[PDB]
C-alpha cells in the first residue's frame, strides 16, 4: 504493498 | 476523496484473474472469428484495450452480438498475440510476426502496440 | 514465450477503462443490493477482486443471476468504498469508515484490504 | 513505456 498515490 | 491509499499490485492482480477466467472459459460473452479461427473473450476487456472493440460494443445493435467476424485480411496468429497482450500486458513480438502484429494492432486501434512495432521495424532498417 | 516485451501501464489503463464503463453503465451485468442501496457492476471485475464474488459467479445457478442481495448487516457505504477500490486500486479509508470497510472486506474476502485495515487499527491502539 | 519483464 500500500502507498500514498 | 484525495485521502485515498493505493494497492500497487491491484490492477495487475485484476488482469491476472481476468486472464484465468478467460483460460477457463468463465463468463466469456463473445466469440471473435478471424478467418478459420475462433477466440472466446470478455467484451469489457476487449473494449478496455482496443478502439475498434470499444466502438463495436458501444453500438446499440452490435453490443448484443455474441459473434464478431473480423476482416478476412486479419492474420489469426497476429490476433492471438494481441488478445494475449490485452489479458497480460505481455506482447510476444518476433521477427516472424511483427508485420502481422502491427497490421492487426492498427486495425484494432491499439496505439501503444503500433508504436513499439514501428520502433522495432525502424531499428532493423 | 519468454521473449515477450511488457507495457508497464497496460493493467492500470485497462482498469481505468473498466471504471469508465461502470460510470457510464456500459455492459454492466449485475446489480448488488446492500440494504436499501443498489450498485451496478461487471461480474468479471467483482470476481477478479473478491473471493465471495468469485465463488458466487462460478456457481452453476448463481452465475446467471442479475441481482445479488448481500447480508443485511453489510454497510452500504463500506460496500461503495470497496466497489470503488475494486475499479481503481484506491481505498478511501477514514477513521469514520474503517470498521465498516474492514467488516465488509472480511465478508467479501479481500485479504489486502483486511490487512491494511488491521494495520491502521493497530496503529491507533 | 515498454520494458523487458
Ligand atoms: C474514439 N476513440 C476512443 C479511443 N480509441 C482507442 C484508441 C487506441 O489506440 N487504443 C484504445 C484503447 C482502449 C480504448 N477504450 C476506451 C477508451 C476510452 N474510454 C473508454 Cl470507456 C474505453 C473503453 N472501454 C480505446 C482506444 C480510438 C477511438
Ligand atoms: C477459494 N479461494 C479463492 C481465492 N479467494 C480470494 C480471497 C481473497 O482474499 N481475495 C480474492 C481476490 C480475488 C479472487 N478471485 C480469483 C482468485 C483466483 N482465481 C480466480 Cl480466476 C479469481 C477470479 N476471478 C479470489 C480471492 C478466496 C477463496
Ligand atoms: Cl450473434
Ligand atoms: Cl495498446
Ligand atoms: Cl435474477
Ligand atoms: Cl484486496
Amino acid at each position: 504493498a500500500w502507498v500514498i498515490p | 476523496a484525495d485521502s485515498c491509499i493505493q494497492f500497487t499490485r491491484h490492477a495487475s492482480d485484476v488482469l491476472l484473474n481476468l486472464n484465468r477466467l478467460r483460460s477457463r472459459d468463465i463468463l466469456t460473452d463473445v466469440v471473435i472469428v478471424v478467418s478459420r479461427e475462433q477466440f472466446r473473450a470478455h467484451k469489457t476487456v476487449l473494449m478496455a484495450c482496443s478502439g475498434l472493440f470499444y466502438s463495436i460494443f458501444t453500438d446499440q445493435l452490435k453490443c448484443n452480438l455474441s459473434v464478431i467476424n473480423l476482416d478476412p485480411e486479419i492474420n489469426p496468429e497476429g490476433f492471438c498475440i494481441l488478445l494475449d497482450f490485452m489479458y497480460t500486458s505481455r506482447l510476444n513480438l518476433r521477427e516472424g510476426n511483427i508485420m502481422a502484429v502491427m497490421a492487426t494492432a492498427m486495425y484494432l486501434q491499439m496505439e501503444h502496440v503500433v508504436d513499439t512495432c514501428r520502433k522495432f521495424i525502424k531499428a532493423s532498417e
